[PDB]
């Protein structure tokens, strides 16, 4: 059987943890979000093929730079993630995490995800933003930032309200397959 | 309620980390060091560089840092005190880091399929990279675990500070030890 790894990351709270436990549960954690999601493996059936795909998270090696590239030798696909209410988490797609995913793993497809869709058009959110002379990342920039780091797919979704978010790990398999 | 959900994570994941570490040095140790099999010359006596010290790091959290952990498991707004008690035997993972490179690059030079082979074998979920990751995961797991403890202890936010600032610490000198 095939099988994949697939490794996520992206800024802090951009909600990497959350994507990973409502993908896997099949519902958003709402009475206590966790903060460890341990390596998953799981058969998935994807356009009558089988496959394994593992799952690894890194929340909380953020800040260390040279630990983080541990878990990226043999990765099948990537997952790089930012929040579309954080300007700041899509600017550091850029300035961070493509150029040392890509230094390390030369040839690995990477899909771009942007995460919290349900919050794009919630009312607190946008005067919070507009507070800072921001507002949120709408899907024209996502695709701009996809070409600009040779994304193999960009996709929206929410670990909240699961829209859009089995499609993303479908998608995943897709890439290496 | 918040801080009670914080602790029995703590303690729930601390007992798969162990769990865990035991696992990997009962199957794919066990059967380099066995002699029940046959090993590629490429990794003959070299199970020190694959496995690093994580038999010293397993007899830790074994033999002691579970068992603490336990005891402050109604005393959540202190906790941040056992690590500041065992802070010396954290300098473990300073060790264990510096060498997964070699680690890495060993076992995908001269191991072949041999670690592949035993997990089928054990009908393991988890390869030995998947195993041989975790305490890099969990060295910086527990600063977050802290961090979540300071957003919902009033007292005694002291106490987990000073814990916070060696889980902190710990990572930082792992990483800045990396070539
Ligand atoms: N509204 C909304 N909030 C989310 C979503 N995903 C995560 N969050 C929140 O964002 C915060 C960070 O999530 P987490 O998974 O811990 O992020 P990580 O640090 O990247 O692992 C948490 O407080 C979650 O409640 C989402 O899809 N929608």
């Amino acid at each position: 059987m095939q099988a994949i790894k697939c490794v996520v990351v992206g800024d802090g709270a951009v909600g990497k943890t959350c994507l990973l436990i409502s993908y896997t549960t099949n519902a958003f954690p709402g009475e206590y979000i966790p903060t460890v999601f341990d390596n998953y493996s799981a058969n998935v059936m994807v356009d009558g093929k089988p496959v394994n795909l593992g799952l690894w998270d890194t929340a909380g090696q953020e800040d260390y730079d040279r630990l983080r590239p541990l878990s990226y030798p043999q990765t099948d696909v990537f997952l790089i993630c930012f929040s579309l209410v954080s300007p700041a988490s899509f600017e550091n797609v850029r300035a961070k995490w493509y150029p040392e995913v890509r230094h390390h793993c030369p040839n690995t497809p990477i899909i771009l995800v942007g995460t919290k869709l349900d919050l794009r058009d919630d009312k607190d959110t946008i005067e919070k933003l507009k507070e800072k002379k921001l507002t949120p990342i709408t899907y024209p920039q996502g695709l701009a930032m996809a070409k600009e780091i040779g994304a193999v797919k960009y996709l929206e979704c929410s670990a909240l309200t699961q829209r859009g978010l089995k499609t993303v790990f479908d998608e995943a398999i897709r890439a290496v397959l | 309620r918040k801080k009670e959900f914080i602790m029995a994570e703590l303690l729930q994941t601390e007992k798969a980390y162990v769990r865990d570490l035991h696992e990997c040095l009962e199957t794919y140790l066990w059967e380099m060091t066995s002699g029940v099999e046959e090993i590629p010359p490429g990794i003959l006596n070299k199970e020190h560089i694959i496995f690093g010290n994580i038999q010293e790091i397993y007899d830790f959290h074994n033999n002691i840092f579970l068992k603490e952990l336990e005891k402050y498991e109604q005393l959540p707004e202190d906790v941040g005190h056992c690590f500041v008690t065992w802070a010396d035997k954290f300098q473990m993972y300073v060790t264990y880091c510096k060498n997964k490179p070699d680690s890495n690059q060993l076992i995908l030079e001269h191991a072949g399929t041999f670690f592949d082979e035993i997990q089928q074998r054990h009908g393991l979920a988890n390869s030995i990279s998947s195993y041989l990751i975790k305490p890099v995961q969990r060295v910086t797991k527990y600063q977050l675990l802290l961090k979540e403890l300071l957003t919902c202890c009033e007292e005694g936010k002291g106490e987990l500070k000073d814990g916070l600032e060696v889980m902190l610490s710990v990572p930082k000198k792992a990483n800045d030890a990396m070539h």
